[PDB]
């Protein structure tokens, strides 16, 4: 088989609408290595996205820590969207900022 | 405390002309102090702690042409897997390997360490003993057979026990503090009310290092895991992580639950409870 | 000090 990825959207430090900060996708526990991260700022990419070197656990799944420069507002809406040969379809994951 | 030293070794190939990518990770009490990436423009392996400047050029060269070794190994054993398993040609296929040693707080070598993975799953593994193999699927067992004919195991019990001890001893001096950080998390309990006179509690621990922590939601004394939701430790992108733990509770009784927050870096635990 | 499989091919 492949593992199905595991991702979470969280800001590096508690969200202050209208104060610059870090967005963070982290995806982890797939398989086979290979996988397609985007960064998405009211469902348009994002340019300059900073990407993790591959790395594995124990249980030999991979796992890549995506990030971004970002202002959170009440406006607009950030997500990861995630693309890997383990799921049918893109999967998209928008931030929470109580989660 | 205790201390390891591990390389993470993955050979990833490609249906065409071009051979597979090689990669291998260092690391040291679980922090990742070298890296070889064959994709790189100059392939070689690279400091990826402050500590390991102190190594000479002599030093990376060796380590360097090891590497082209073990790529070589992986790609003749990438071939070899292709035929074990009867795989034809222009799949995506990843070989692994984990190995190391692991030391008490004396410094002494506690276990050695070698294991393979073929897609993603235990392909062989040596005994904790070093003489012999744990062979998972019946393709693995042509590898076991041919490695205790080929004196294998007492080859890399040759590497475990002695350069891999004394050379993580070299290491252990060298990034000494370093390695020893320890930053103690923030907690803090927020309080999100819900339909049918209930509340979630969720308990947030930000800021810690290393990633090891536990949070726990006690009911008068006792632990609960009913209906306790929390998420997966992540990486701040700091060198720090985050948690929260939540429990669902009967809103004006937050008093009456506690969350609890054990890390290393603690004198002692966290008890914290939702503050108005 | 990183792995050498030396002969051992899988």
């Amino acid at each position: 088989i492949q593992k199905t990825p595991q991702i979470q959207v969280y800001s590096r430090h508690p969200p202050e609408n209208g104060k610059p900060n870090i967005l963070n996708c982290y995806v982890t526990q797939f398989h086979p290595p290979h996988i397609e991260i985007q960064m998405l700022k009211n469902g348009k990419k994002i340019p300059k996205v900073e990407m993790s070197d591959m790395s594995f656990s124990k249980d030999w799944s991979f796992y890549i820590l995506a990030h971004t420069e970002f202002t959170p507002t009440e406006t607009d809406t950030y997500a990861c969207r995630v693309k890997h040969d383990s799921m049918a379809e893109p999967k998209t994951v928008y931030w929470d900022r109580d989660m | 405390g205790p201390h390891s030293m591990r390389y993470f070794e993955t050979a990833v190939s490609r249906p065409g002309l071009e051979e597979p990518r090689y990669i291998s990770v260092g690391y040291v009490d679980n922090k990742e102090f070298v890296r070889f990436d064959s994709d790189a423009e100059n392939p070689r392996y690279e400091p990826r702690a402050p500590w390991m400047e102190q190594e000479g050029p002599e030093y990376w060269e060796r380590e360097t042409q090891k590497a082209k070794g073990q790529e070589q190994w992986f790609r003749v054993s990438l071939r070899n897997l292709l035929g074990y398993y009867n795989q034809s040609a222009g799949g995506s296929h990843t070989l692994q390997q984990m190995s190391g040693c692991d030391l008490g707080s004396d410094w002494r070598l506690l276990r050695g360490y070698l294991q393979f993975a073929y897609e993603g799953r235990d392909y062989i593994a040596l005994n904790e003993d070093l003489k012999t193999w744990t062979a998972a699927d019946m393709a693995a067992q042509i590898t076991r057979r041919k490695w205790e004919q080929s004196g294998a195991a007492e080859h890399y019990k040759a590497y475990l026990e002695g350069e891999c001890v004394e050379w993580l001893h070299r290491y252990l001096k060298n990034g000494n503090a370093t390695l020893l950080r320890t930053d103690s998390p923030k907690a803090h309990v927020t309080h999100h009310p819900r339909s049918k006179g209930e509340v979630t509690l969720r308990c947030w621990a930000l800021g810690f290092y290393p990633a090891d922590i536990t949070l726990t939601w006690q009911l008068n004394g006792e632990e609960l895991t009913q209906d306790m939701e929390l998420v997966e430790t992540r990486p701040a992108g700091d060198g720090t992580f985050q948690k929260w733990a939540s429990v669902v509770v009967p809103l004006g009784k937050e008093q009456n639950y506690t969350c609890r927050v054990y890390h290393e870096g603690l004198p002692e635990p966290l008890t914290l409870r939702w503050e108005p | 000090c990183s792995a050498n499989n030396s002969h051992h091919y899988i």
